[PDB]
DNA sequence: ACGCCAGACAGGG
RNA sequence: GAGUCUGCGGCGCGCG
DNA sequence: CCCTGTCTGGCGTTCGCGCGCCG
């Protein structure tokens, strides 16, 4: 559940970036940040009741 | 010492207390025999 | 240096908001990184707030305390620590105003209620969203004349300043049907396409028409006047005083057309939002609106004068108090100080702020860019949609939540603590100033019996006392050559293994005779915490005595208790005097001991003194025969007749032994001969008595611990087994026949010895103790067949399914109850001494159905929902519970878990509810004068329709124990004089009488009818002090009161009690007979109906079918009697039947429950409680202040008092008795403090922020937030001045007087 | 989820 | 002739 | 315009102590 909620968070930003970047060159760091799932898996782990 | 504990000056959770309900609107003075001043804040609040 | 009398809450002047104002908090600038210093002016600047550090300034010019009070002549620190930092004040200079979200969206708006607004809606729509006021005069139509005080939107307001402009375009080469500024009307085309839509003046934009509503003046010389001016008619406009103005309004000098237009729209003053209520605010004249209600309150129907009614009061209380109300609107924003909302480093490089600062910013910077955004250009939409953020900013940090939540970026959805939050609730500010909440010399640990430790003294670990009391252990370190200084003694112990043995006496030595206190988890009565003298221990675990352990809801399973040490001199005084264990025997609920013996103890004293039963087959008759005599003595030598056979005057055991002296009796025992719990004779003081040697026993510990040996023998029964109550009695008697502290002697000489028999007793649980009934088996097989029965009349069609299942719960319910009366019938007549009867039988532990569950049968067991199975649980603990009747039993458990969860939170909310309005109730007196007493019944009406019967002992014991007569009452040959205290024995007396047929009632003083405004006397509260004598003035009596209600609470059902204190329309209302005449009943098909009624009127009753109504067709029903079957509305009643019935009902009734479920407290308490119920009442004739308010009862008293006695002029002041529960009496009350602890803060300090209203500080839970001295107790200003001498002072005063003889 | 109190507005004479 | 500064809000569980 | 009724709007919900975790 929790990944999912991540995945939406990633997906969210990503589609952002569909706008973003010039050229075709996009497919690497332009579509994908890594920051979103891991505040996210990560807060379940540690900080979910 | 072995000496007689002073008499309590105010408590600061009363001076907090003030403040806080000075922060809102809320003016909260202290009162003499006949209605009028008294101080809790011991000198600090007189300004300069 | 005066003392602090009066505190007092009132609006804040927006100039008193710079007068405690240092700086002004200009920009968002929390802290800049490189530097942890204050950034700018921003929130932490240190001129706004203070010193960022000691005594130093900021350069450095002058640096320490010689010239403490002056400022630096470069830069201005003057300085005491950083504390001036954490206590002074900023302001924020808002734009256009905001108002406070405390006084908008209280239930009822302080704002809309004055304002005469929609209350809630139309306050909302112009103050979030967009609509704007003229302010003085504004000559020119919308239609009709200028709008004093009513407002107009920006479109229509845009028109007219301009004069009527409404521009027109035109397309690319078209040319207009209009000249460059003819008059053009309404509907005219001012070009093919377009047409104008209002009369005016026709304008030429280089492409576009604007018109004007406007007059066209030409002129041939210069223009007098300038574009924006504004005009009237007459007023001069160019070429002298030739070209006038005919009409109000603008002007616009075309000098393209060398002509001056007048557009219709003159000196009009406009504004909207908060800054619109700011303008109405400003312009009301309270006094008219005041006068205006007054008028519109006593005249007009109910309906619109009921509402200004209500909108009197606010305009009242400003006007009355002072301050006045056009401060409710904001302009300057207090900023809170900058210490308090902490600023700091975390971990690593992490800060933590108080969330205030986030909301603070967010003001600001709105604030800000609000300013920016007027300066700039103001296109509207966007001005309103930012002062509408602004608006809610200014609630946020006020108060979030009231509308809509605030939250931290993405991380944690949590309202930011607003300023609200802060003030409130369970752990909140007014919360943690009420509670205060940490002891500095405090400790905490495991709890252990201490069996040798007398109810004086407590077992405390050293090794906890060094700790706490460390300061006084330190001096006494320097008054003994173990250490040379106090920084000494402290290093001496800072390490474990550096403390020399003599510490050890030092400490021993500095404890000598001072006490601590102890605490139990949670804190129900005044004995939650009692005082002893601690004897150093070993170890961890804390040794607290047995007796104490009832007081303390505390068993050993690892309950763990605090402790506290008295610091003043003062305070030990009290602490060991009058907060000591062994001085507070009895409880202040009821009269009866709470040292009494426990479950140990009494089992131990029990067994001792019982008298065993044993064999008789051959004859019992040695009452006559002096053959009898021996052949029975010869018999018993043999192996016929025992030494204990029911052998009317003296079974042969008597007649064996006879003992002379006392002594005589035990030493045969310790010899073997007989048994402590044997039958024998024995020689005492006058007679020949026969009684069993424990008995005897019991008879020399008593005379022991008490050396009055004869006033021992008065007041014990060596009649019978030694019961909790025989003991609880024998305690009781103790205290009142030889004293106090000779009283606490008896109690542990009676511990020890309980514990020890007990001991040597050797009664111990085994399985086979547990002995099941050999009838067991019938009375199952019985009432077996019997249910195939029910089952065989069921499987015919002879019972509904319903009678089927009541009938065979019944069976049960009965066969249960049969086999109960059976397992003891055999630990009666065959086991008289079984380890678990005896617990049980003995005050020492066991229950009825307890037992059951282990020798008889836990039987019925209800299901998930509540309805009871149908099969029962046929097996007991001693065989195997199978598998399902455990599960089907499990079910209640769950229950009863759960419930037991839910009342623990109800009971101490109870205890805190009854504490918020009887608190200030304190006993400060002189005997009162009023005497309007209550009559306490000792006879009680419908247990059965009507027959009258002697109320129970307890009840009645309840109501007159410790009382004062209000009248003399001469009874069964004594004359009970007037004011005395009946004791326990003379309510015995007066029930003695009552069984003979002297008296139905009884006259007594009560707190129901004090004539002390704020608090009770002592001849109406009556004895029960902790002690048995009459009450001592400055005793808390309304906490003593609220207490003893709270605890029992717990064991309760309270759902009623709830009811009961809060005026409420319980589940099953019961129709009470507003008239008192007769009854009479019908019998038509729907509703049934029991009328009240006389030849002149009967108040009809609609009583429903599910209804039961027990007054008949025929007689007489007073006001308020029940005309319907269960529960009553208190309002009805008082209605009805009046207030001496209401309260006379609410406390009978309250005691209904406690009764029921054992508990026995003093009516004194539920009435000291109900009186504040009704401490208030409503006005119907008018003399100060207008009809409809809820005012104080004595408040009253007093204004009518000083009305027809001192000054003339006899204005009755009508009233109409006002019915309150404890809850709302509280909330709503006179000071605010005690007021802003529950309910609302909110609301509470809002109101009592309007009108300027002085805190008188009487009470103790207003004047104890303040930390000041309590109002009652010492504080008590009968024995706040109290002084002391010594015959050689003397003299020694009196020779100064002496003195005073000039030459 | 709940319970309770107090409230402001809308429907039927 | 010593005294500063940190430990908060919440969450979970366990004892009484 | 009045009184009555109904959904509506705002607040409150033992106490103390441990431990451990987290921005
Ligand atoms: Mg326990
Ligand atoms: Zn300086
Ligand atoms: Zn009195």
């Amino acid at each position: 559940d929790q990944f999912r909620v991540g995945l939406a968070r990633l997906a969210r930003g990503v589609r952002e970036r569909m706008l973003m970047g010039s050229e075709d060159s996009l497919t690497p760091a332009k579509l994908v940040n890594s920051r979103p799932l891991e505040a996210a898996i990560r807060e379940f782990f540690s900080r979910s009741q | 010492k072995g000496e007689d504990v002073p008499e309590p000056s105010v408590p600061e959770s009363f001076r907090v207390l003030v403040k806080e309900l000075q922060a809102l609107a809320l003016d909260v003075q202290t009162l003499d025999e006949k209605d009028n001043p008294v101080d809790i804040f011991e000198g600090l609040a007189s300004k300069r | 240096k005066k003392e602090v009398r009066k505190v007092r809450i009132a609006l804040a002047s927006p100039e008193k908001i710079r007068s405690w104002s240092y700086g002004e908090v200009e920009k968002p600038e929390t802290i800049n990184y490189r530097t942890l210093k204050p950034e700018r002016d921003g929130l932490f600047d240190e001129r706004i707030f203070g010193p960022i550090k000691d005594y130093e300034c900021a350069c450095g010019k002058y640096k320490r305390q010689r010239f403490e009070g002056k400022v630096c002549e470069r830069c201005g620190v003057e300085v005491t620590k950083s504390i001036v930092r954490r206590y002074r004040m900023g302001h924020i200079e808002l734009a256009t105003p905001a108002a406070h979200i405390w006084f908008v969206k209280d239930v009822p708006s302080k704002i809309g209620t004055l304002l005469d607004l929609s209350a809630t809606e139309l306050e909302q729509v112009l103050y979030f969203s967009k609509y704007i006021v003229l302010d003085p005069k504004g000559a020119i139509l919308n239609g009709v004349p200028v709008e004093k005080r009513q407002l107009l939107t920006d479109e229509e307001y845009r028109e007219l300043r301009y004069g009527k402009q409404e521009t027109y375009p035109l397309p690319p080469g078209v040319d207009a049907l209009v000249k460059d500024g003819e008059e053009v009307v309404k509907g005219q085309e001012l070009a093919p396409g377009v047409v104008s839509r209002l009369d005016g003046v026709a304008l030429y934009r280089f492409a576009s028409i604007l018109v004007v509503k406007a007059r066209v003046y030409p002129f041939e010389d210069d223009v007098e006047v300038s574009t924006g001016d504004r005009v009237a008619p007459g007023d001069v406009l160019a070429d002298g005083g030739k070209v006038k103005s005919d009409v109000y309004g603008r002007v616009e000098v075309d000098l393209v057309r060398n002509v001056v237009r007048v557009v219709e729209s003159y000196d009009i003053d406009a504004r909207m939002g908060a800054e619109a209520i700011q303008q109405l605010l400003k312009e009301l004249d309270l006094e008219a609106l005041e006068k205006e209600l007054l008028e519109e309150m006593k005249h007009p129907s109910r309906a619109r004068r009921a509402k200004a009614r209500k909108r009197l009061e606010v305009v009242r209380a400003f006007l009355d108090s002072g301050n006045r109300p056009e401060w409710m609107i904001l302009e300057a924003v207090p900023v809170l100080p900058p210490d308090l909302r902490p600023m700091v480093q975390v971990d690593g490089g992490r800060f933590a702020t108080s969330d205030l600062n986030d909301l603070y910013r967010r003001l600001i910077n709105r604030n800000n860019r609000l300013k920016k955004l007027l300066a700039q250009g103001a296109p509207e939409i966007i001005i309103r949609n930012e002062k509408r953020m602004l608006q809610e900013a200014v609630d946020a940090l006020l108060d979030n939540g009231r509308r809509g939540a605030p939250v931290t970026n993405p991380g944690s959805d949590r309202p930011l603590r607003s300023l609200t939050d802060i003030l409130s609730g369970k752990q909140g500010r007014f919360r943690q100033n009420l509670l205060g909440k940490r002891v500095d010399y405090s400790g905490r640990s495991v709890i252990v019996v201490g069996p040798q430790l007398k109810l004086h003294q407590c077992g405390l670990p050293k090794r906890m006392a060094l700790e706490l009391f460390k300061p006084f252990l330190l001096k006494k370190m320097e008054e003994k050559g173990i250490a040379p200084n106090v920084k000494a003694a402290r290093r001496m112990l800072e390490r474990q293994r550096d403390i020399k043995d003599e510490v050890w006496d030092a400490l021993e030595e500095v404890i000598h005779g001072k006490v601590v206190l102890l605490n139990r988890a949670p804190t129900l009565h005044r004995l939650g915490i009692q005082a002893f003298q601690p004897v150093l221990v070993e170890g961890q675990s804390i040794q607290l005595h047995p007796l104490v352990c009832e007081a303390f809801n505390a068993d050993f399973d690892g309950d763990q208790m605090a402790v506290h040490v008295p610091l003043s001199s003062f305070a030990q005084a009290e602490a060991r005097i009058q907060m000591l264990s062994a001085h507070n025997l009895l409880s202040p609920a009821s009269g009866e001991p709470l040292a009494k013996p426990s479950r140990d103890i009494i089992l131990g004293l029990y067994y001792i003194t019982q008298v065993r039963k044993e064999k008789k087959g051959a004859g019992l008759e040695f009452a006559t025969p002096e053959e009898a005599l021996a052949a029975h003595e010869r018999g018993e030598v043999a192996l016929n007749a025992p030494i204990k056979v029911a052998g009317r005057e003296t079974s042969v055991g008597r007649l064996k032994y006879v003992f002379a002296n006392p002594d005589e009796a035990l030493l045969a025992v310790a010899h073997g001969i007989v048994d402590l719990q044997d039958v024998v004779t024995v020689r005492y003081m006058g007679k020949r008595l026969e009684t069993s040697p424990g008995r005897i026993l019991f008879a020399r510990i008593v005379a022991e611990a008490v050396e009055d040996e004869k006033v021992a023998w008065e007041l014990i029964q060596l009649d019978v087994p030694q019961e909790k109550n025989s003991l609880k009695d024998l305690v009781y008697q103790a205290f009142l026949r030889l004293g106090m502290e000779k009283t606490a002697r008896l109690l542990d000489a009676l511990k020890y010895y309980g514990f020890t028999f007990s001991t040597t007793s050797g009664i111990t649980i085994g399985i086979d103790d547990a002995v099941i009934p050999e009838e067991k088996k019938q009375y199952l097989e019985e009432a077996d067949r019997k249910l195939l029965q029910i089952e065989q009349a069921y499987e015919m069609g002879f019972l509904t399914d319903r009678e089927r299942y009541d009938q065979i719960l019944q069976l049960w319910t009965e066969t249960t109850e049969k086999v109960t009366q059976a397992v003891f019938k055999n630990f009666e007549e065959n086991y008289p001494f079984n380890p678990l009867y005896v617990m049980a039988q003995s005050g020492a532990r066991g229950n009825p159905q307890q037992i059951r569950q282990l020798c008889g049968l836990r039987g019925l067991m209800q299901k998930p929902s509540g309805e009871t199975f149908e099969v029962p649980v046929r097996s007991s603990f001693r065989e195997g519970l199978t598998v399902l009747e455990y599960f089907i039993s499990s079910h209640g458990a769950r229950k009863g878990g759960a419930d037991t969860a839910l009342r623990t939170a109800d009971s101490g909310y109870l205890t805190r509810k009854l504490v918020d309005v009887t608190h200030e109730i304190v006993v400060r007196e002189a005997d009162c004068g009023t005497t309007n007493y209550i009559s306490v019944p000792l006879f009680q009406p419908d247990e059965v329709t009507r027959s009258l019967r002697l109320r129970k002992r307890a009840d009645i014991e309840a109501g007159l124990y410790g009382r004062v007569l209000a009248r003399e009452v001469e009874v069964l040959g004594v004359r009970l004089e007037e004011g005395r205290y009946l004791s326990m024995d003379d309510v015995h007396l007066l029930i003695k009488a009552a069984e003979a047929g002297e008296i139905q009632e009884v006259p007594v003083r009560s707190p129901l009818t004090c004539q002390t405004r704020y608090g009770v006397c002592q001849k109406c509260y009556g004895y029960d002090l902790s002690m048995a004598r009459p009450v001592s003035i400055g005793e808390a009596v309304g906490i003593v009161a609220a207490q003893s209600i709270g605890e029992p609470g717990t064991q309760l059902g309270l759902p009623r009690v709830i009811e009961l204190f809060e005026a409420r329309r319980p589940k099953a209302k019961a129709v009470i007979s507003e008239i008192d005449g007769v009854v009479r009943i019908e019998e038509t098909e729907e509703k049934l109906s029991v009328f009240v009624e006389s030849e002149g009127f009967s108040k009809e009753y609609k009583l429903p079918k599910e209804a039961r109504l027990l007054v008949k067709d025929g007689d007489y029903v007073e006001a308020g009697q029940p005309l319907t079957r269960g529960a009553i509305d208190p309002h009805q009643l008082l209605e009805a039947k009046g207030p001496e019935a209401v309260e006379r009902y609410l406390v009978e009734e309250i005691q209904k429950v406690y009764r029921a479920q054992g508990v026995k407290l003093h009516d004194k308490h539920i009435e000291i409680v109900v009186r504040q119920m009704m401490k208030y009442v409503e006005v119907t004739d008018p003399g100060d202040s207008r009809l409809l308010e809820g005012q104080v009862l004595e408040k009253w008293d007093v204004e009518a008092l000083n009305e027809r006695l001192i000054a003339e002029g006899k204005t009755p002041v009508a009233w109409k008795p006002l019915l309150m529960g404890v809850t709302k009496s509280a909330l709503s009350t006179k000071s605010w403090l005690s007021a802003a602890s529950f309910q609302n803060t909110t609301h509470v300090l809002t109101e009592a922020a309007i009108a300027g209203k002085k805190d008188e500080l009487i009470g103790l839970k207003e004047n104890v937030i303040l930390g000041r001295l309590i109002p009652a107790g010492t504080g008590s200003d009968f024995v706040r001045f109290t002084q002391v001498v010594d015959q050689k002072t003397l003299k020694a005063i009196e020779e100064a007087r002496k003195e005073a003889v000039e030459a």
